């Protein structure tokens, strides 16, 4: 989450 | 429609507009000039029918112009003159690169061997221009 | 008619040194070298023609290496001094891209470090550079634009209200994806704001625009397509929706747009139709980064791995181990594929080796370049330098000249 900017598939 | 090429021995070519034209020089003569036929001095019945025969396939050396020009070599050289004459950017570039690779990848002598060439320097130039390398 | 004949003597002899000069050109510079010690009037053709000058110019026409050093070193200058000059420069050159390539092999390197110093929210998501300029995306909300030369800071852009995760530019506009879920486009000289896109319902994740049209990718799982008939006007062609999460990466040319997503899939879509073609399926987790030229898609994955791909049949060419997190960011020329990952490590790969099916898994990794302390984000190189981005508020520059 502190990356945002990639995201799982959730 | 149809234009007269006229060698520089005097057979006549009928050929097409559109394939002549492929000679910027020939396509002056026609466009600006407005000449019927197209004289050829520098270019006799033998090398232009093999010029024609070149523009018409033609209407970055494929396969079929390799076996073009398997000739030998006072032809090439012929022919060369023929397409920086008629100003032929294509043939120029296909022949010009044909010479380049009988160059590439041989020692001096045997590139003098390849274009009978007799060897001119002096031992002392030869030695020079070979420590510069 | 003739058997044989000296088209080297001949030509010039009548006239035609240029078509004597022609040939010549096309031989490479040890062939050209030959030529030189054939006879006397072979060499003065190349003298007289200066082909060695007209060798080095074809390269720096040809060659973004040799344009680079011609640059760089400054030799550049003599090209478009005597024939002898460019003769006796040529091995020069030569032992130069020796000696590059050998600093890649064995990791010999400069480092510049450019502390961001950001106030509150640490981190440089993103990042384009030039010569002149590096232009990086921080989590403060903020564009910071660096002299390339002085690594000083010249101008900060506020108008986001988050993130500035995804940033391009040319030579007129930096156009920006945020958090905020909004696309912004800047003026490349001043940094004005000229436009703001309000589409996406979630944070604008990457974004690539080339030749009048540009694609963004969002959190929410979408694709738009825009024309963009100048800063000011930019018009929504297509939405592509397909992917079942997040899409992390766009890029495209005029045959595909390549876009790839947290629901572990690749799919690439015909530019002029914007209709979908084919699923480049095979990474075991999610894609956070890829990179598309040609037939080539590379792409990285929280699965660790890095897989190359044809785009024409969707075949995986390779799959390269060796990261131990998340390869967060990738790129490639023509040589090597670069990649950034979770623990910090930067890794580079011999390209020709790892689409030559014969050769080992164990060679494909040149090195592991290990000077961040926090997850790689974002890297752009070329053949003389990297330039990094890190979760650790951190700008590398490594050069290998
Ligand atoms: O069900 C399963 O077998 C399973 C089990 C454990 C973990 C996962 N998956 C991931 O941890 C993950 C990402 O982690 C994140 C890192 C940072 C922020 C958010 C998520 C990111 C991506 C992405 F590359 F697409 F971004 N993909 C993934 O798959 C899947």
């Amino acid at each position: 989450y502190l990356d945002s900017g990639i995201h799982s598939g959730a | 429609p149809s234009i007269k090429l006229q060698s520089s021995d005097g057979e006549i070519f009928e050929v097409d507009v559109e394939i002549a034209k492929q000679s910027v020089t020939i396509k002056t003569m026609l466009e600006d000039l407005g000449m019927d036929p197209v004289p050829l001095p520098n270019v006799n019945a033998a090398i232009l029918k093999k010029v024609i025969q070149w523009c018409t396939h033609h209407k970055d050396i494929p396969v079929w112009d390799q076996e073009f020009l398997k000739v030998d070599q006072g032809t090439l050289f012929e022919l060369i003159l023929a397409a920086n004459y008629l100003d032929i950017k294509g043939l120029l570039d296909v022949t010009c690169k044909t010479v380049a690779n009988m160059i590439k990848g041989k020692t001096p002598e045997e590139i003098r061997k390849t274009f009978n060439i007799k060897n001119d320097f002096t031992e002392e130039e030869e030695a020079q221009v070979r420590k510069e390398n | 008619s003739m058997l044989q004949r000296d088209f080297i003597t001949a030509l010039p002899a009548r006239g035609l040194d240029h078509i004597a000069e022609n040939i010549l050109s096309y031989l490479d510079a040890k062939s050209l070298c030959a030529a030189e010690l054939v006879c006397k009037e072979w060499y003065r053709v190349t003298s007289d023609g200066m082909l060695w000058k007209k060798l080095i110019e074809r390269m720096v026409r040809t060659d973004s290496l040799w344009r680079g050093l011609a640059e760089r070193r400054g030799w550049g200058q003599y090209l478009f001094p005597p024939n002898s000059f460019y003769r006796a420069l040529y091995p020069k050159i030569i032992q130069d891209i020796e000696t590059i390539e050998s600093n890649w092999r064995c990791g010999r390197h400069s480092l510049q470090r450019i502390h961001c110093r950001s106030e509150t929210s640490k981190g440089v998501y993103c990042l384009q550079y030039d010569d002149q300029k590096i232009v990086s995306g921080l989590r403060d909300n903020t564009i910071k634009i660096w002299d390339k030369n002085t690594l000083e800071c010249k101008r900060i852009l506020t108008g986001h209200t988050g993130s500035v995760l995804c940033l391009q530019y040319d030579e007129r506009v930096i156009i920006t994806g945020s958090s905020d879920s909004t696309v912004r486009v800047w003026d490349v000289n001043t940094g004005e704001m000229l436009n703001t896109l309000i589409h996406h319902c979630e944070a604008v994740l990457h974004l690539r625009f080339n030749n009048g049209m540009m694609v963004t990718c969002s959190k929410d799982r979408s694709i738009a397509v825009w024309d963009m008939a100048s800063p000011t006007d930019i018009t929504l062609r297509r939405v592509l929706v397909g992917h079942r999460a997040a899409v992390n990466v766009v890029d495209f040319d005029d045959k595909y747009i390549v876009s790839a997503s947290g629901d572990r899939t690749i799919k690439v879509w015909n530019t002029s139709t914007c209709e979908f073609v084919r699923t480049l399926n095979g990474h075991k987790r999610g894609i956070a980064c890829l990179q598309y030229r040609d037939r080539l898609v590379v792409s990285g994955s929280s699965d660790n791995t890095i897989r190359l791909w044809d785009i024409e049949c969707g075949a995986c060419l390779r799959v390269l181990e060796g990261h131990e997190e998340l390869v967060r960011c990738i790129r490639f020329d023509n040589k090597r594929i670069v990649s950034g990952a979770y623990d910090g490590k930067i890794k580079v790969w011999d390209l020709v080796a790892a689409l030559d099916p014969r050769a080992p898994a164990g060679t494909l990794c040149l090195r592991t370049l290990v000077e961040h302390s926090g997850r790689v984000f974002r890297l752009q190189f070329d053949e003389f330098q990297i330039v990094s981005s890190s979760h650790d508020d951190t700008i590398l520059i490594w050069d290998f000249l």
